[PDB]
RNA sequence: AGUAGAAACAAGGGCCCUGC
């Protein structure tokens, strides 16, 4: 016989079935010739060639914005826009949602960049610092950032997040700017340059879309605005419908049926509906940050004069870029026995070693290069700006004109970042052809293209958006998040509390089956004794942890009280899944056990913050990696120790710090010399302390403010 | 003790080094928080791996070095290691351990006098675990089910609070001499800080994790799911254990956790002060913000202010709304048309006059609006999704379950939108005298159809026939709507449709600032009207327990 | 929160909000100004007491 | 008045907000941005075309007004000049998948599966480990009789695959499970070919002209053809294997309301009927070796070590009569070697080595990577026996994917039960039994006709599907999974009567067919893609023969 | 102290509070008294003829 | 040798250290 699995598609539906496609059981897979091809494609797309030549920077300065040219093939991508439509199109979608709405937006913004502490720049992705030319966490770039301020002209006083942005702007100024190294200087332009540089970062989490490999990663110059920019946005789109970019799961859902009964229910009897599935393609190589600066200053108008300047930083900054050629080329000989290695800013060097495509490559932005880096004037990267993206993609999604209503006509969807779905109404399908060209040609005017092979349509209950297949049903294809049903890897107390809560919100959510909930329970509960080497007593099993297990398991009574960690059997279910472990055999342990457990006083406990989870001597922390040991990272490490030795003298006197932020009018060494001699008295009162000890410690007090006070 | 004299000379050496001292010179005590943050930040791309990978040596584990010796926990104990003396490289006061010293603690270790405590330190798990045991199964059958997605609450809480009204409260409990001063929430609710003070005082505990567990103590945990059957919060919070797509396991769950008994408690009480100061004339603002304030109820064992429940509670119902607005408390965007309950998807309008006589001739004004929009409408067991445009019902959709609930639903949703002729020419039956004005208080010619259904099922049959009918298309047999409420007929109802499958509840976390007049009627920085006096019952007679309306009238 | 009448509204008499809220407009100043004016107005007149 | 004062720099400091910014003097009212110099020389530069100067932009932006008409212009003359083709596919259709041209693509998997041959023991629960289940088989005398001669069947290098047997018997022997660097070892195992750098500070033109140094040219795989061995292997990985519970799992919980009752009932028939197939034990086997693997790289790496390749069963149950309680089993099928895996980043490389047990001799197109040696004889009567030895390798993450190989049965059992609860919902009864022994699924085509079994049958194929998925996926399985769904949707629908459309029909059979390259499994996938959509065509439209 | 079923029990001594405080001896809910009598025997009823 | 994909691995730092 020859097998087929594919032929039960036909006695089936198709989307009962598709997540079976889905290759989600095996690993998902792992430069400069992408750099270079990006930086080439954006330069093509702005179908133009006028130019200027900066006198900041004096390099050719390619202006792709209402300047198109080279009318042919538009079937093909085309980053140009014409700011005319755009502002039109903002228009109509603020008529739509009533005046005042942009307006309202703006402000709810400013009403939280003002109060925001410049602290919440460490939370976020990584960035790339300025001063070692490298991808650091946000929170040390942060802290480098501020160190440099410091040591070149004074400390920062600023603790809020327009005073940071003041001193930035401040520093695009000076003339000499020093920092911290194995305490270099440098001048104005230099610094410029290193400022608007990008970098990019080749991890790429989520599998999705195949296309993102990539994602960018701007310094720590730009972070603040991009953060002004970004809340401005998200307050505009939440209050759209047609955008689905920051809700999320149950609620686009609800969008997409509503939308569809109201579609329904509106088309007269001589009409009728026809869907689209849609994948805009080259999505950050055609939104242009002109049209942004351009729409940005159309929508705060009439706000404050403090946020029309605020939000058009962040725009000018992305249309000054300049981006990073990574790890350059390899030479090598024919055994390939012997290799040498080469870096972009030689690349410029060794141009005759290389081949052919490379030359083609290469040469052309060889005007355009700087040392190791490209003048990129337009484009974008990777998840830079996507609901400023949404929002400049639903406002196609409101348009209507005086010929699609002659017709009958009318277009509506739902569309996140470069990903939609359209619901076209006509009579004729010479009109449902028409109208579909109409939408496609308002969105080539500024920019927004279409994948004519990643897109298709249908007659109107049949479409995907975001890996959700639609029909009368929603096919929750449940291999989507099959990856998650894995230790997390946190810890023992925390690991399988959470497994069990991914295993209910999935049942509640996704609609995972009864009989498949208790399967991918019973596969967890192996995968967690396989990953902690522990296994139940009754088992066979050796090694470490089993020897004191069967060791001491001769003092227990009640083994249904034990837990998992310590040879302990299953004991919960469906109905019991929303409860963890220790509460559910709290009544069972031993009270020697029990007590032994959960007590305060161990070695092991650490604390982490949701977190939903019983906290008891399973709770450990692993330890901590040692290939820095090697490293020469050890000079970075002792502002760290240093800040850390403050913080935590702080918090041995007071011992609220972290559930309770301190607030107050006194400064750090003041409110810990305060409350210590207030301690003394409180003690020496009543509890056990004698005169001379009371006097000992006013004197060691009286003595380390003095030298607090006089070092400077 | 030893102990203090040991901070002191740690902060005299301290002190000593230079930078140091200057930054805990310059500044205020905030910066603490700024510099927690610029030490140890590490993070790892897939823990999962790392975890399989690092658990797969000697000594993964770090643990403190004196808390080991002090418990006197060897190394080697059978030839099977549990630690050795080494330096973490980030805490540098920490030694190497492996995993197998846990267990050597966990069946050898030092034992703490008593643990019992946990059961308050976990207070809703254990919750969770109690009203668990008494649910009494029954059988599991096979259907579909329909499922309407909304936001619910998932967490049975008692005196449910603010933020700010907890990070207060998890001071005077746990860390009272490093307390602030004294808040309004903490000299008016002492009873419920010396409750939660006298089970967590001279107890062995770690304190931010009881600190951590209080904030989620006082949490209603509000989720946009799919919901089947009563919406209840001990439901709620095992949902997934009583119905999918497709099945559906029986099982009574209706004594338990007494929850929506206090907020009818409340919705009554909030019923009886609003009717009262509607009594007066020229006051009824400030009658009703003194009764309110003068007022106060027993919740479960503590005292509560009522002004303070009401500020707390989230019942969009036509009298929670008008208190909450008196007090000046911001509440969300819900409306309400009598007993249905409304919400705007999208659209606009302005306001526009027109007229109508009565009996013969008699003008009578009655507004409407100006534009088309679109709402999601809800009443008893019923839902609908409508669009009105200029004075018209333009289309409308139903999705309930019961005759009755959708002839009623769409007859107020045709008031609601001023559709029909009867808005053009009333009916006879209506006179001046049932006009308005019980007292001197005019009624919206709205209202006045609303009674007017309400009396006489007839006037609702009538209502009805306001709305074409015509004969049934082919293939609309099964959407469509005849006057009884069936779902077919050979002829229905205009431009009408029906469906099985509720509609999904729209959905904003929006909230807006509105205002009244001295007639009791909200508004909304426009026109609109989102609640009123003439929208809940008449009246009723009840006896409350545990309430106290210490005012004179 | 989402604007600083909501957040003035924390620790001030409504009352005091809205006179505040309407000077602002009067003089057509920042809103951010809500704050300072509520707490001066509210100061004047805990200092009448009658 | 102090009083109120103090509560209100309470809240605002908590607040943040008990700055200048809101709390202002007299003087300090004007909060605005720095705008410096250099910031705004660059602003102005910034600006599209027709504009010169911010101003210029910002005063035509702040008052813009709406002009439908000039709107509508522009978009109709864009929409003149594009000409959007909408290609209704009954009218064009579909061509079918052209597969690649050349050889077979040959076997992949780094373990045997049908030519596999093991020798089972049983097991007692003292002796456990890897090393020493290696060892116990050692002494019955089995491993030891096989000796290889110097003339292999086919393959290349046999003088090396013969010398590193001897050793490896040799190391066993000496109960260290371990392998010393010799040339042979050394060759084998890839350990000093690693290139050697040559910084450039240090480099000439007279370097370069000396020994070429030209930019490496990267050599891209090369086509292959479609495997005609897969069908083979799938057929033969549905039946059973004589024994069972290869993959180990959990215990089941208890259990209190009718639920969690036709829970467990539904989870133990589906396993049951799961965990006697070939495609089990193949998991199983891969489980445990990658496990003994994996711990060996962590813990002794910089040492070529010695790991076998077995498994763990229990023999099936037969009635009461007989012997009862059925034993355990430790089945071996081979060796294998680690060569130093300083897996010092993740995705890095380690090599490894792989002899195996077989009684089935080879083929020249599936086993071309393997050097195959006449061994000797083995019982069953008297069997020749044959040793296939190659050299591959394996990262972190293979490591870690593999030995979380249990997910093929979530997945399988999910489809199972959804098909079983959507049948049972709409008549409002249990069929779900019924829809196992009932409902028929079909498989494959057989002299022409289709043939088709029921669901309790069919698992088998959807099981092996997964299987197949977790091992041989890649980046180009990845693409093809990716790009066939369009298809689908098509096919569907194509049997629902809505008339479906495209774009550019032609550019997305050129994406399929891109990624088809030297892989087993797309290659087969897509053949039977072809034939799926030839066979629907007896019965809809959309698709060209 | 000793108990099994708590939570019933304790609603249902408030039910009786509030019933005899409003003057009538009657109980409207039956959600508590219904449990506790009903965790003896309760269950549905196939007939034979349908078997 | 081999792996993998559109670039990387086939140890890396100072005889000793290590595996994000």
């Amino acid at each position: 016989m020859e097998i087929n699995p594919y032929l039960m598609f036909l006695n089936n539906d198709v989307t009962s079935l598709i997540s079976t496609t889905y290759p989600y059981t095996g690993p998902p897979p792992m430069s400069t010739k992408y750099t270079l091809e990006t930086i080439k494609r954006t330069y093509d797309y702005s179908r133009t060639s006028v130019e200027k030549t900066s006198k900041v920077f004096n390099i050719p300065r390619r202006k792709f914005c209402n300047c198109l040219e080279d009318k042919d093939e538009l079937v093909k991508p085309t980053g140009n826009v014409d700011i005319s439509s755009l502002l039109g199109l903002a228009e109509m979608m603020e008529k739509r949602m009533g005046e005042g709405f942009f307006k309202h937006c703006v402000m709810e913004a400013e009403t939280e960049i003002l109060k925001m502490h410049f602290s919440r720049l460490t939370e976020g992705r990584q960035t790339y610092d300025w001063t070692s030319e490298r991808n650091m966490p946000a929170a040390t770039a942060l802290q480098l950032t501020v160190d440099a301020i410091k040591e070149t002209e004074g400390p920062f006083k600023g603790t809020t997040m327009l005073e940071y942005c003041n001193k930035m702007i401040e520093m695009l100024d000076w003339k000499e700017i020093k920092f911290k190294k194995v305490i270099d200087s440098i001048k104005h332009d230099e610094f410029l340059i290193r400022a608007l540089t990008i970098n990019t970062m080749a991890k790429d989490g989520e599998r999705g879309k195949l296309q993102r490999r990539a994602i960018a990663t701007p310094g720590m110059i730009v972070r603040p605005f991009s953060k002004i920019v970004e809340t401005v946005a998200q307050k505009i789109c939440e209050k759209l419908k047609e955008s689905g970019l920051p809700v999320g799961g149950n609620e686009k859902k609800a969008k997409l049926k509503t939308t569809v009964t109201s579609l329904n229910a509106r088309m007269n009897s001589d009409q009728f509906a026809v869907n689209i599935t849609g994948d805009n393609s080259k999505w950050n190589e055609c939104q242009q940050p002109e049209a942004y600066l351009a729409l940005l200053a159309y929508i705060t108008k009439d706000s404050s004069d403090l946020m029309k300047d605020l939000c058009s930083v962040a725009p000018v900054l992305f249309c000054n870029k300049f981006v990073k050629l990574g790890q350059g080329i390899r030479l090598s000989n024919k055994r390939k026995t012997k290799e040498v290695i080469i870096k972009a800013e030689k690349m410029g060097k060794y141009k005759n070693l290389m081949r052919e495509e490379y030359k083609n490559l290469f040469e052309p932005l060889e005007k355009y290069i700087q040392k190791d880096v490209c003048f990129l004037p337009g484009g974008m990267l990777m998840g830079m700006f996507n609901m400023l993206s949404t929002v400049l993609g639903v406002s196609t999604l409101c348009y209507m004109d005086e010929e699609l209503k002659a017709k009958g006509c009318f277009w509506t969807g739902l569309q996140s970042s470069d990903d939609f779905v359209l619901f076209a109404v006509a009579s004729n399908w010479s009109n449902i052809h028409w109208t579909i060209r109409r939408f496609n040609a308002v969105c080539k005017l500024i920019g927004i293209n279409m994948s004519l092979e990643k897109s298709y349509g249908s007659l109107p209950e049949l479409f995907e958006f975001t890996s959700m297949f639609f029909d009368g049903e929603f096919v929750s294809n449940l291999a989507m998040e099959l990856p998650a049903f894995t230790t997390a890897g946190v810890n023992e107390g925390v690991d399988f509390t959470a497994a069990m809560s991914i295993i209910k919100t999935n049942m509640i959510n996704n609609s995972l089956s009864p009989s498949t909930a208790l399967m991918a329970l019973r596969i967890c509960l192996q995968e967690f004794r396989a990953t902690y080497r522990v296994h139940p007593w009754d088992s066979r099993v050796k090694g470490g942890r089993m020897k004191i297990i069967n060791e001491f398991i001769k003092t227990i009574e009640n083994k249904d009280g034990l837990l998992i960690a310590d040879g302990g059997k299953l004991m919960n279910n469906i109905s019991t899944l929303h409860i963890p472990e220790e509460v559910l055999k709290f009544e069972k342990m031993d009270e020697q056990y029990r007590n032994r457990v959960f007590n305060p006083k161990n070695p092991f406990t650490n604390f982490d913050k949701e977190n939903e989870a019983v906290v008891s001597t399973h709770s450990f922390r692993t330890r901590a990696n040692r290939t820095l040991l090697n490293t020469d990272m050890r000079a970075m490490m002792a502002e760290e120790k240093r800040y850390q030795m403050v913080c935590d003298m702080f918090k041995s006197v007071f011992e609220s710090a972290d559930i309770n932020p301190p607030i107050g009018a006194m400064s750090i060494g003041e409110a810990i010399e305060e409350k210590l001699l207030e301690r003394a008295k409180m003690k020496r009162d009543i509890g056990a302390i004698e005169d001379s000890e009371y006097e000992e410690i006013k004197d060691i007090i009286r003595d380390a403010k003095k030298a607090r006070l006089e070092s400077r | 003790m030893s102990l203090l004299l040991t901070i002191a000379k740690e902060y005299k050496r301290l002190c000593q080094d230079a930078k140091a001292a200057q930054m805990m010179t310059v500044g205020t005590v905030s910066n603490y928080t700024t510099f927690k943050k610029w030490t140890t930040s590490r993070k790892e791309k897939n823990p999962s791996l790392r975890m399989r990978w690092a658990m797969s040596s000697k000594f993964p584990i770090i643990a403190n070095k004196r808390m080991l010796e002090e418990a006197q926990i060897p190394k080697e104990h059978n030839n099977v290691a549990l630690w050795e003396d080494t330096e973490d490289v980030s805490k540098r006061d920490h030694v190497l351990a492996s995993a197998s010293c846990i267990n050597y603690w966990n069946f050898c270790g030092p034992c703490v006098n008593n643990s019992e405590v946990i059961k308050e330190v976990y207070k809703s798990r254990f919750g969770r675990l109690e009203r668990r045991k008494e649910i009494m199964w029954k059988e599991l059958r096979f259907t579909l089910v329909d499922r309407q997605r909304r936001r619910v609450d998932t967490q049975p809480v008692e005196q449910r609070l603010r933020t700010g009204e907890i990070k207060d409260l998890q001071m005077w409990t746990l860390f009272e001499d490093e307390a602030p001063l004294a808040s309004k929430f903490i000299l008016d609710n002492y009873g419920l800080v010396k409750e939660m003070r006298s089970k967590f005082a001279n107890k062995p505990l770690n304190k931010e994790v009881v600190a951590h567990m209080l904030e989620k103590q006082f949490n209603p945990e509000s989720r946009f799911l799919p919901v089947f059957g009563a919406i209840r919060p001990e439901r709620m919070e095992l949902i997934h254990a009583l119905g999918g797509e497709t099945w559906i396991q029986e099982a009574n769950t209706a004594g338990i956790s007494n929850v929506d008994q206090r907020k009818n408690d409340i919705r009554a009480v909030c019923r009886k002060v609003c009717l009262a100061a509607n009594a007066s004339i020229m006051n009824a603002k400030s009658k009703l913000v003194e009764y309110i304030k003068s007022t106060s109820m027993r919740i479960g064992e503590t005292e509560r202010k009522l002004e303070e429940l009401i500020l707390e509670t989230d019942d969009v119902s036509p009298e929670v709304t008008l208190c909450k607005s008196a007090l000046g408390g911001q509440l969300g965007k819900t409306l309400s048309f009598g007993p249905m309950l409304l919400k705007k998807i999208s659209g606009s309008g302005v306001k526009v006059k027109d007229t109508v006589y009565i009996q013969g001739v008699r003008a009578v004004q009655f507004e409407y609006w100006s534009e088309q929009e679109e709402f999601y409408g809800e009443y008893k067991s019923a839902t609908a999704l409508f669009s009105r445009k200029e004075r018209s019902l333009e289309w409308i959709t139903i999705g309930g379950g019961i005759n009755e609930d959708r002839k009623r639903l769409l007859a107020m949703c045709m008031i609601f939108c001023r559709d029909g002729d009867y808005f053009k020419d009333a009916p006879a039956t209506i006179t001046m005298a049932d006009l308005s004005t019980k007292l001197g208080r005019e009624i919206p010619y709205q209202y006045v159809m609303m009674n007017w259904i309400q009396k006489s099922e007839d006037n609702l049959e009538a209502l009805l026939y306001s709305r074409g009918i015509v004969e049934t298309n082919p293939g609309k047999m099964g959407s469509s709507m005849g006057i009884d409420g069936s779902k077919r007929a050979i002829k229905s109802l205009r431009a009408v449709t029906i469906q099985s499958g509720k509609i999904d509840m729209p959905e904003s976390k929006e909230k807006i600032h509105l205002e009244l007049s001295d007639n009791l009627e909200a508004f909304d920085s426009s026109g609109r009207i989102v609640a009123t006096i003439l929208d809940l019952p008449s009246d009723k007679k009840v006896t409350f327990q545990d309430v106290s309306f210490q005012h004179p009238d | 929160s989402k604007t600083f009448a909501e957040i003035a509204e924390a620790f001030l008499e409504p009352e005091a909000v809205r006179i505040a809220k309407e000077a602002v407009e009067e003089y057509g100043d920042h809103e951010r100004k809500i704050i300072q004016i509520g707490i001066h107005f509210q100061v004047c007149c805990m200092f009448c007491d009658e | 008045i102090f009083s109120f004062l103090a509560t209100a720099a309470d809240f605002l400091r908590k607040e943040n907000m008990f700055n200048e910014i809101f709390l202002p003097d007299n003087e300090e009212t004007i909060i605005e941005m720095k705008k410096g110099k250099t910031f705004l020389e660059l602003r102005d530069e910034s600006v599209p075309l027709p504009f010169q100067t911010y101003e210029q932009m910002k005063d035509y932006c702040e008052k813009f007004k709406g002009n439908p008409r000039e709107l509508a212009s522009k978009v109709s003359q864009m929409q003149s000049n594009i000409k959007l083709p909408i290609k209704h596919y009954e009218q064009n259709k579909f061509r079918q998948i052209r597969l690649p041209k050349g050889p077979m693509a040959p076997y992949t998997h780094k373990f045997l599966m049908e030519e596999a041959w093991m020798f089972t023991k049983i097991s007692d629960p003292e002796r456990s480990r890897a090393g020493e289940i290696l060892i116990d088989f050692f002494k019955k005398g089995n491993l030891s009789a096989i000796r290889p001669k110097d003339k292999p069947l086919q393959g290349k290098y046999p003088i090396h695959y013969k010398n590193l047997w001897n050793q490896i018997k040799a190391a066993i022997a000496d109960r260290t499970m371990v392998i010393n660097e010799n040339d042979h070892s050394e060759f084998l195992g890839g350990i000093g070919r690693a290139s050697k750098k040559i910084p450039e500070i240090s480099l000439t033109q007279d370097v370069i002209t000396t020994e070429g140094l030209k930019q490496s040219e990267n050599k891209l795989p090369e086509p292959r053809s479609f495997p005609r061995w897969f069908n083979a292997e799938w057929m033969w990985a549905i039946k059973d294997s004589d024994l069972t519970g290869w993959v180990p799992m959990a215990e089941y919980p208890p259990a209190d309301n009718e639920l969690e009752d036709y829970a467990e009932h539904l989870n133990k028939t589906m396993e049951g009927v799961l965990q006697g197939t070939n495609c089990a034990r193949e998991m199983g086997k891969c489980i445990l070796t990658v496990g003994a693997l994996m711990t060996e790289c962590r813990l002794f790496p910089g040492k070529i070590k010695v790991v076998p390749i077995y498994a763990r069963s229990k023999e099936r149950k037969s009635m009461q009569e007989g012997l009862p309680v059925p034993s355990e089993m430790d089945c071996l099928f081979g060796i294998c070697v680690k060569s130093k895996s300083h897996l010092n980043k993740d995705d890095g490389m380690y090599t490894i080595i792989t002899f195996e047990f077989s009684i089935r001799e080879p083929n020249l197109e599936k086993h071309q990577k393997y050097t195959v040696f006449e061994a000797g004889h083995t019982t069953v009567r008297e069997v020749p026996l044959y040793l296939y030895c190659r050299t591959t390798a394996l990262s972190k993450i293979k490591n870690d994917w593999l030995s979380k190989a249990r997910r093929c049965f979530i997945t399988t059992m999910d489809t199972v039960e959804t098909i079983c609860l959507r049948e049972s919902a709409k008549a409002e009864e249990n069929l779900v039994e019924k829809t196992l022994n009932e409902k028929q699924m079909w498989i494959g085509k057989k002299n022409g006709e289709l043939i088709a079994q029921p669901l309790r049958e069919a698992l088998r194929v959807q099981l092996v599907q997964q299987f197949y998925f977790c091992i041989y996926n890649d980046s180009q399985l990845e693409g093809f999974c990716n790009e066939q769904k369009k298809i689908l949707m098509a096919l569907e629908g194509d049997k629902k009567n809505k008339s479906s459309f495209g774009f550019n029909p032609e550019g997305l059979l050129e994406k399929i067919e891109e990624c088809l390259i030297n892989n087993p499994m797309c290659l087969f996938m897509a053949q039977r893609l072809n034939e799926l959509v030839i066979e629907a065509s007896k019965r809809g439209a959309k698709f060209f023969k």
